[PDB]
This record gives structure tokens, C-alpha cells and sequence, in this order.
């Protein structure tokens, strides 16, 4: 009349992972560790700027292109930015 | 390391509610059960309740048995204290601690990690251990701190002490059974006899002259439980 | 754009630079801590 | 699963538990009630946590990423370099889906003698005080109140303690008395 | 093997089952013969199953292999490429010749489970209505027929039924009535 | 760990079983005495020592790296080199850890169902004839000698031997008798 | 220098040549072929 | 994804004996069960037996006893049907058939996947379930197809459905336990009750009038049994 | 193949002590006991003691028992034979045995691979355990029977291992305890055991074959390992 049991925990999860034997295993806890997110800009990396030569190449910048003023001479940066097709090269 | 970090600091009127929040760097953060300990002006430390992240069970001392709810969210890295129904014997600043054990329910509910505090202002204490308020010992000297206490609290758990200079957040100087932590110097020995324990301090220099504060689980009380503080003096 | 995070990896980008996550180039990847969750 | 506790004799989790991974549930005159086995849950634990960190610690030496530029007519160079990095983020992305899915097959396999060497504990320590009834669970011949149960969930049953109250209960129903 | 089933203390598996990879062998009064436990031969070949295919679907993310043309004096860059070339071929054969000798040997051990947790499954079902003969093979108290047979195979047996009659072969064995 | 043994019901080692990794411990009449199982030790150094020479033949196909001289004006491509083969060491350098990670739990658990395997070994042979203590340990009811030791030792002991003898003791330590 | 060994690795130079074992950027490696030691 | 190819459509004189052979695209060919299922012109579907290539043993119909002999080559991934004495009755198409179950022996031998078709004929009928020849019900309305049985057969193991269009060759609307695989569309749902197993087709539409068959395991006969057929025809 | 090298040819006076060595090329030396086993000038073999690497415990001989402690070195795959009270009677070849089993202790010790033998010669100042006939001779391309033959502590229980030893070299391995023959070994040699003799029977037999051959197990009573005379075949 007098009982105990052994069991194990389980609750509302919905979540579900993959093994090599059973796929979609619903378990009662996971844990992700795949980064999916930015932010969509340029950003400093620790308190450096960077160099956006903006509409320059870098040849554009070093020659010393009159379009590519702005940059005649620049502070120290973390890492440098050209365009996909910059207009301004030679 | 693991960093926790705390929000911003609230000024509220009696009656209304604060929420509070600190979030955490290291990716393990379901495994540590995290709590929140608030220091009113002066005086020492109080735990309010705590949380397992992993199952999000919590459990609460019963001076707030009913007035807070306390949480934390598994996706994004954090935990929040609700604090409702506030008033003026509020005003404190509230840290979140974490302690390394999974769920805060006894004895292994020592404090390892602190955040930086939130002070929280309300516009217009009993200890459960016994400590003196006051050691006093000579350069170079050793200085032996007691917390004193019961059954139910120190004489089956034993105590993990904690180191408080004015200004920062308190630093943990011993696991409950004795062990000390990676950054704690080699001489501070942690004891326990009985129901009183002591942590020892060998070779004092104006560095060690801060609060020490021991704690442990009050299995009577269903709750976490400090002394009153020591502050020593080197001179 | 810039990353924020802890996760041993991302799968944002494979040019990165500075202290980075690891590029993979999966969609998902979860680990299982819990138990199986068939309850009742 | 593998050692045949989680989804095997003990059907099905309780959702009751809320306080840890595995424990006991019990009966008797007074109670009645859930209780995790927490300083086992805090084992189990302190390894998915370790296996984790094991993870990121052995994934900041990947091969590193930094970039290179290349002209026009020396296109098939330029292709070099590009089966190159293709070459070694298609390994590592084996890599990591193959480690996932490998360390996820064994750590629910883990959890499955987590509960069965539990379930092995209550077993031998209470023996023929207590009758396995073989669905997880155990019903006493003796009857064991709130402080017996701790003392089976804490490890430390007495057996002499009980002996004479069950063997006076199994000596019975065993019928061996009604032959007077 | 990890378990101790196969080539363990059943001792062999039995030709005459023709059916599936594991099940029951058993001699009544009525009979006798074999029968695969089909059920959990099927729950066997779903997981090996899904094994084959989890890595086929890994294994085309693997290194794609097209060839390029290198003159007389870019000698040492045809290197290069071919240092490279080897070096992922080996990457990869490591790789896929490691993979499968590792899920060898876990299937091999998976079988060794599913067995142990059959016998025992068993186990429970029947409990002092039989003798733990230890060798694999369970003996009844209770006389057990055909239908009852059926009852242990698919899982639905029920000791109370035969308790009485078990109690009265247990009884007796022990020559407790032999005090006449 | 996972199957239950080493560091778990037989709590500790023996330091004094000196010749060999798993073994027996008896007291009788005669001695008391420990007793290494050579047979099961051979078979699991059989398998580590398979393990080790697993590996070294594992990695004779691994990537080799001889080296190439490069230009001032060639910098970008002297580079590439320079990723590609600390590109490959940090593959093989991981392979390398992981594989001995891996394989260091997976030993470490084959003693823990080595040792258990045994013991139940010990267990299916005397049955009813000896107490199953629950600490490692069996008590007989029938008193055993040292020649009656080794046939456990090398699993040919003889229930239907003893059997009367032991069932005499348990007929009495149930207290049946006290009733005339 | 010269290596004169049976192990399976090393961690003194990349760039050897001879019948080698093959460099890792270990600095510790070692397996387990015992059980789990304890005092009693 | 997969695709059981069969073979040439060999014709033959009376006596004679064919040797026609699926042939499995999938690498994991043994563990799913084959089938062979011939279909005579004009008539419904008919068992002669099946296998597992796996275990080699395997199933024939009471009918075919001693006539029939069908095998599989694991190491070609192929499957064969030896039928001997061969008079007219047995000109057909012959289809073989996956199972999703590893042996045919039980009402879990349903055939999701088939081949493309065989027919033989030569030179010079009776179901086992109960269904209604005709069934007529107009555009978009909603449709009832009732298969009915007994005890040994849909009353325990249950039933499996069967779409065939005229020239194509059938596929599976439902498994035993009607849950449908990914192929077919939502208002094709299939339930039973107790010996009457029934799929409703909702919103009826041009594509759906062909043929409907139920199956099922006849544990009395050790085989596989179909219904006669109905025709759905949209109105 | 594994090599064993062993100390080179130590020249000592009487009473002294010896350190001879032996040291193992596989890597997984750890788990293969190793024997030291000694011939003297125009002799036979005997067992003096042998060490588990793994387990550092020892087997000795009664003949040598508190005067003999080999020793094994984990660390850098080496075994070590030292005996102490050296007279001249020890003017011997000492080999050095490796068995697969990992302890020297059953008839399982049987020895696969051999050093290539450390000379000792006492500068100054045996009887056998197991029965074969000295001389057996065979004409060219027939079968020869080699016997041993011995009681039940030995051959009748532990089984008994064959070796060959050409005039000049080390003994090759001929058949485990079990019948089985190693790799080298052509189809030619065919082993057997029936009850307490065993035999060894070579056919088609060729210059080659003609050498002392040992037959040996483990001895129950003794607690050794025990060689038997040796018997040379000769051919022509
Ligand atoms: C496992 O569960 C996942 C959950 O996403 C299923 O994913 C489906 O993926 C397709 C894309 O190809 C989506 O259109 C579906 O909506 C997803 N289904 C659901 C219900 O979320 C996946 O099919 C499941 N099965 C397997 C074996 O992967």
C-alpha cells in the first residue's frame, strides 16, 4: 500500500533536435549555438574606426584623385571599406 | 569570466512598481540559478529570491512572499525582479547574483558572481547570523571572523563568506564546504565547527579592511540567510 | 554587419574580421541538454 | 532509449516534476507528493554544461578567415584560392553538424542511465523489504512514513531496521500461516 | 558486447528464427517454436535505417573536385594545388573511413541493448511466476499455454491471473508443506 | 558514469588487487582473498590495446607538409600557402583532440560495463543460493569452499549441487519453522 | 633537430621530411587505457 | 524519390513461366518489404506474395502455394517473381510494391511506393473486401468510399487506400492508422470503425474520379486482400 | 614486426651483480608481459622470471627466487633482469621474451618474439622440466613427429607451445598454446597436442628444417614456466 517510484521530468517544450538515428526528437530543453543576426551597418571594431573610402578606390585615394578629397590625409583606422565598383578609380 | 550586467537607476512613488534586470555573458546560463540581494543604505545583505533559468522554477523569501515575482528568459540571456507594491523601506541597491549550483534551494546556493548593482529610490533589518560588527587586528596579524548560528542554517550547510569594499559589489572568498575560489589569495582560511564557523585571515594589509559578510540556508526559514557584517580594521 | 555574439558559431558571412564566432554554413544547429520529452 | 529507463518500463516523464531532471514520487498514510533528485540532476548537469563549453574550446582554432583580391588574368589562381576556402568551410560545417548530432544521440542516451542507475540505487538498497512492481516502481512490505522516505531517496535505507515488520507481511502472504 | 547479450549470457543466437533480428523461443505442453519480435526488429531497422541515410545526406557537402592547367615554369603552384588536392582527399577519406568504423561499432552495441531491454522488458511482465533460469531463458510456475505465450511476446501479461497457481508450485518447492 | 559500476555501487577499488583490472575478493572457513579475472582483463587490454593501434593507422595517410619559396611580389600567393597549411594543421590538430576526447569517454565507460558485466555474470550463476548484498558483494547461504569459490571464479559453479543445503537456510531464516 | 619516435604525433616542427609521425598543434595528448582511479 | 523500375512485357505461351524483376533506385534496399500485385485486365488488384530482402523469407497466397517462387538480389538491389504452369487466368499487369514495414506478414504491409508496370500475357476473379462498384457524386460536393470487412481483417489489423487512374499505376492515400503521407492533398482523409473502414474526399474536383481501393492483412489467410474497386465519378 | 634490443656483452667476476636490458620498439608495449629466459654454452632454455609492464608485478622462478627482481619501466619501454650472488654457473646467452598475454602466469605466456640474446661470462677468481627425446633424423622430403611429453600440472592442462632455434639465432615461435601457428610459419608445420604428450609433426622436410626444436607451458605445481630438452633434427 505504501509506494515510491522513480521517474523522469517532463513539460510544455516545443522544441525539437536531430540525432543520427531519430530526426525532429522533441526534447524537454535545448540549446542553440548558431548566430544568425547583424545589424546592417558598419561598425567600429573596439573603439577604431574604420576607412569608408565611400566612392573611391584604393587608387583612387593613394594617387590622389580631386574627387577623393575628403580623404587628402586620414587618422588611423581599423579596417578599410571600398565599394563593389567605386566610380571614381583613375 | 562571466559578466552580469544591471539596468539603469529607477527613481519610483510609493505605491507603483519597479522591474529590474541583469543579463549574462556566458552561454551555460541555464545551468546557474541566479537570485537578487538588496542593500538598503549602510546596513548588510538581504536575498529576496531567486530562479533556475533550466526550469524557471523560483522561490522567494517570505518577507516577499507575495510582493515580487521574479523571472529569467532562456533566449535572450536574462533574468528581471518585479518588484510590486513598493514604498520607502524599499530604497536599496539591488544586485543579481549567481550561484553555481542549478537551482537555489540550500546549501549550495553560495553567491560566485555579482553584478554592478541598481539602485532603486523610492521618491516621496534583522540578520539571521550572528557575526561582531567590528574586528580590529594589527598589520601583518591574523584576524579570525566568526558567523555563529543553528541547526537549521550553519550547523548542516556551513557557510560561504564574502568580501565587500566600499563601492564595489561583493567578491566570494569560500565554497560552503571550505574550498576557496581561483582568485582568492592563499590566505584565508575557511572553517567550520559546528555550528559557528571562521574564516581566518592570515598576514593583513590595508587591502583586507573591507565588510565580511557569511551566508547559508536556513532549512527552517525555506530562504537564504547572512550575518550582520565584520568590518575589519588593519592598524 | 556587425556581430553581437557568444555562440561558438554564425552563418552570416565568411569574411569576417576581429574576435568572431566561427562561420559554418548551416541553417540550424541545435545540441539537446534535456531529456527525451514523450511524457505521460 | 539505449539503457531503456526514459521512454521504456518508466512510461512517460511526469510533468508534476518541477524542481529537476529526475526523481521520486512517493505514497504513504500521510503523503503523497513529487520530489526531484536534485544532487543527481546537479550531476547530470554540471556534464551537459561541461560538454558544451568543450564545444566552443575546441572551436577557436577553425581554420581563420582574412581576405585576398585578384586580377583579371590570373583568374584560374584566383579560382585556386576560392576551391581553397569552399574546400575548408564545407569541412568544418561537416564538422560541426556531424559533432552535434553525434554528442545529441549520446547525451539523451546519458539521460537514459541517469534514471535507470537511480532506479538501481532505491532497488538495492531496500531488497525484500519492498516489492518491485516493475512499471519504475516499488511497493513496500513494510510500511515507511515521510522520514523513511528521505531516508531511501538520501541513500541511506536501513534494512535490519524494517526486517522483521516485511518478513512478517511476505511470511504471510505467502500463505504459509494458513495451514493451522 | 557494452550490454552483455550477444555473445554473452544468452549464449548464441538461434538459426531457426528466420524472421527478424530478435525474439522468443519457447516449449509448452501444447508446443513449441520461434518468434521474431517484429515489432522491435522494426524500431532496429527504422534506426539503422535512418543511420545510412543521415550520412549520405552529410556526405554532400563533401569537397567538389574540378581540375586546373599550370605551364612549365609555374612548377612550383601546380604544387600548390595538388599539396592541396591530396590534402582534403585525405581530409575527407579520414573522415568517411573513421565515420563508418565508429557507427560499427555503435550498431553492434545497439543491438546488444535492444536485446538486454527485450529479456528484461520480460522480466517485469513475469516476475516470481518464474524462475530466472540465467541463461537467457525464463521457466513458469503457473503453467503457461499458447494464448498465454502470445500474452508475454506482444506484452499484455497479467500475474495476477496465475498468482495462486504460481504460489502453490513456489510453495512447494520450498517443502514448507512437507511438515506433515 | 553511464553504466553504473566503477565509482558507483562497488564503491572504490581495491588497491590490493595487484595483477590485473577486474577481479574477485572471497572469505570463507578457509582464507579471505583477492583474485584478479585474467580472462576478462585480457579481453578488455585485447580491446584498448586495438584502440591505440586503431589510431597510429588512422593517421599515415595525414597531411604532409613540404615547403615552397616565394617572391616579394608574389606576397599574396606565399600567403595562400601560408593559409592552406595552417589551415590543414588546425584540421588534423582538432581531428587529433576530438578523436582522443571522444574515444577517452567511450573507454572509460567500457570498464564500467566490464566491471558490471561480470558481476551480473556472478549474479545469473548463484541464484537463490547466495544474498545479493548490494554493494558488489554476495553472501551464500550454503557455506563455500575454496574449490567451490573458483567454480564461480570461472563460471561453472553448480546451483542443483548446494541447492538443499542453501534452501535449508533460507527455509529458516524466513522463520517458518517457529511454528511447532 | 631530428625526432626519433613511435608516437603518433609531434609538436616540434611543421615542416619536417623523413618517415614521420604528423605534426599536431597540441601541446598535450594523451589517451586513457585504464579505469578511474580512487582511494578506498 | 524513389523508383522501383520494372522489366519488359514478355508474352508467352500456356505452361511456360516468367521471371519479372523490380529493380529499387534507394540504397537502403533491404529493409523495406516488396510486394508483387498483379492486376488482370479490366479487375481489381490480387496478391500473389512478397518479401524481405533483408531476411530472405518469404509470403505467398493460399492461391499460389506451390507456383510461385519470388526472391531478391540484396547485392543488386533488385527483387524477382518465377511464376510457373501459367494458363490465360494469369495474363495481367504485375506490379511490384514497397512496403514501409520490413516484412510482409501483417496489416503494416501497405504499399506506398510502385512500380511502373509488367504486362504479361498469354496465349492460347474474387475480393476479399466489400466495396461499392460505382460511387457518383457531383462537382465540389463531398464524397464518402466505404470498405467493409470482418474480424480477421480491417476489425484488428485496419485498412490502407489506394488512388489508380486509368493506364497509371495506384498510390497510397493513407497508412494503416490513416495518417497520409507528405504526396497527398488535405481533403483526402481516411478514418475507420470497427470493421468498416471509410475515406472521405472533400471538395470534389475533375482530377479526382479513377479508381479507390482499400487493403488490408486477412489474418485468416495469411494475406494481403483488396476490395473489388468503385469508381468515383464527379458530376 | 617488433624489435626487442637487448644490453650488450657484459664480462663480470663472481659474486657480483648484472643489469642486463631489453627494449621494445611497439608503442603499445604496456600491455605484453616479458619474459627473460637463459642458455648456456651447447644447452637448453630456462625460465628465470618475467614482469607485466602494465601492473609491475613479477613472476620468478623457485631456482632464482630471492636472488632475481626484473623490472619494468613504463615510461620508456624497457625491462630490466638483474641477479645478484653471481657465480659461474651463469655463464649464459640471456634472452628476452615477449608474450601476448599481458602477465606471465598460465600456460597463455607463451613467447612470440625473441631478443637477439645478451652474452654473460663469469671471468673467475641443468635439469629440465619437460620430456623430449635429444635426436630425431629424417630422410629429405618425408614427415618428421617431434614429442614432449609431461605430466598433468603441465602439458595434460595448460596445453604446450613449440619454438625453433637455428645454431646461431634466436628461437622462433612455431605454435601457440592452442595449436594455432603464427604468420611466418608455413602450412608445413602442423601442431598438435593429444592428452599429456604433445607433437609437432613437420612435413615435406628440407635443409631448412634441421635445428633444436623446445616445446613449453606453464607447471601448476611449480608456478613457471618450463622448457623441455630440446630435440635436434637433422635431414640429409
Ligand atoms: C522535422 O520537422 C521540421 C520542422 O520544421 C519539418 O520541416 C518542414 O520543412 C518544410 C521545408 O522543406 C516546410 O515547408 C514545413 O513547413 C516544415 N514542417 C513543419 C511541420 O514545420 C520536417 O519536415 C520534419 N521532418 C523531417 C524528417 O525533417
Amino acid at each position: 500500500e505504501d509506494q515510491i517510484c522513480i521517474g523522469y521530468h517532463a513539460n510544455n517544450s516545443t522544441e525539437q533536435v536531430d540525432t543520427i538515428m531519430e530526426k525532429n526528437v522533441t526534447v524537454t530543453h535545448a540549446q542553440d549555438i548558431l548566430e544568425k543576426k547583424h545589424n546592417g551597418k558598419l561598425c567600429d571594431l573596439d573603439g577604431v574606426k574604420p576607412l569608408i573610402l565611400r566612392d573611391c578606390s584604393v587608387a583612387g585615394w593613394l594617387l590622389g584623385n580631386p574627387m577623393c578629397d575628403e580623404f587628402i590625409n586620414v587618422p588611423e583606422w581599423s579596417y578599410i571599406v571600398e565599394k563593389a565598383n567605386p566610380v571614381n578609380d583613375l | 569570466q562571466v559578466q552580469l550586467v544591471q539596468s539603469g537607476a529607477e527613481v519610483k512613488k510609493p505605491g507603483s512598481s519597479v522591474k529590474v534586470s541583469c543579463t549574462s555573458s556566458e552561454v551555460t546560463f541555464s545551468s546557474f540559478a541566479i537570485s537578487w540581494v538588496r542593500q538598503a543604505p549602510g546596513q548588510g545583505l538581504e536575498w529576496l529570491g531567486g530562479i533556475s533559468p533550466m526550469f524557471g522554477t523560483p522561490n522567494y523569501a517570505q518577507k516577499f512572499q507575495g510582493r515580487v515575482t521574479i523571472t529569467a528568459d532562456q533566449s535572450t540571456r536574462t533574468a528581471y525582479m518585479d518588484l510590486r507594491s513598493l514604498r520607502s523601506e524599499d530604497t536599496a541597491v539591488y544586485y543579481c547574483a549567481r550561484s553555481p549550483s542549478y537551482i537555489c534551494s540550500g546549501g549550495t546556493c553560495v553567491f560566485d558572481h555579482w553584478g554592478q548593482g541598481t539602485l532603486v529610490t523610492v521618491s516621496s533589518i534583522q540578520p539571521g547570523l550572528t557575526q561582531p560588527p567590528s574586528v580590529s587586528k594589527g598589520l601583518r596579524q591574523t584576524a579570525t571572523l566568526t558567523c555563529t548560528g543553528n541547526s537549521n542554517n550553519v550547523g548542516n550547510q556551513g557557510a560561504a563568506w564574502l568580501q565587500q569594499h566600499q563601492g564595489h559589489p561583493p567578491k566570494l572568498l569560500s565554497y560552503r564546504n571550505n574550498d576557496r575560489p581561483s582568485g582568492i589569495s592563499e590566505r584565508f582560511s575557511a572553517s567550520r565547527s559546528g555550528n559557528t564557523a571562521s574564516l581566518t585571515i592570515t598576514g593583513l594589509q590595508p587591502e583586507d579592511e573591507a565588510d565580511y559578510y557569511c551566508s547559508t540556508w536556513d532549512s527552517s526559514l525555506s530562504a537564504v540567510v547572512f550575518g550582520g557584517g565584520t568590518k575589519l580594521t588593519v592598524l | 554587419g556587425a556581430i553581437n555574439s557568444s555562440m561558438p558559431f554564425h552563418n552570416i558571412h565568411p569574411l569576417t574580421i576581429g574576435e568572431c564566432p566561427k562561420y559554418v554554413k548551416s541553417n540550424r544547429l541545435v545540441l539537446a541538454t534535456g531529456l527525451r520529452n514523450s511524457p505521460q | 532509449g539505449l539503457f531503456g529507463a526514459i521512454a521504456g518500463f518508466i512510461e512517460g516523464g511526469w510533468q508534476g516534476m518541477v524542481d529537476g531532471w529526475y526523481g521520486y514520487h512517493h505514497s504513504n498514510e500521510q503523503g503523497s507528493g513529487y520530489a526531484a533528485d536534485k544532487e543527481s540532476t546537479q550531476k547530470a548537469i554540471d556534464g551537459v554544461t561541461n560538454k558544451v563549453n568543450s564545444i566552443i574550446d575546441k572551436m577557436n582554432t577553425q581554420f581563420e578567415a582574412v581576405g585576398r583580391e585578384f586580377n583579371n588574368l590570373e583568374r584560374r589562381i584566383e579560382n585556386l584560392n576560392k576551391k581553397m576556402e569552399d574546400g575548408f568551410l564545407d569541412v568544418w560545417t561537416y564538422n560541426a553538424e556531424l559533432l552535434v548530432l553525434m554528442e545529441n544521440e549520446r547525451t539523451l542516451d546519458f539521460h537514459d542511465s541517469n534514471v535507470k542507475n537511480l532506479y538501481d540505487k532505491v532497488r538495492l538498497q531496500l531488497r525484500d523489504n519492498a516489492k518491485e512492481l516493475g512499471n519504475g516502481c516499488f511497493e513496500f512490505y513494510h510500511k515507511c512514513d515521510n522520514e523513511c522516505m528521505e531516508s531511501v531517496r538520501n541513500g541511506t535505507y536501513d534494512y535490519p531496521q524494517y526486517s522483521e515488520e516485511a518478513r512478517l507481511k511476505r511470511e504471510e502472504i505467502s500463505g504459509v500461516r494458513s495451514l493451522v
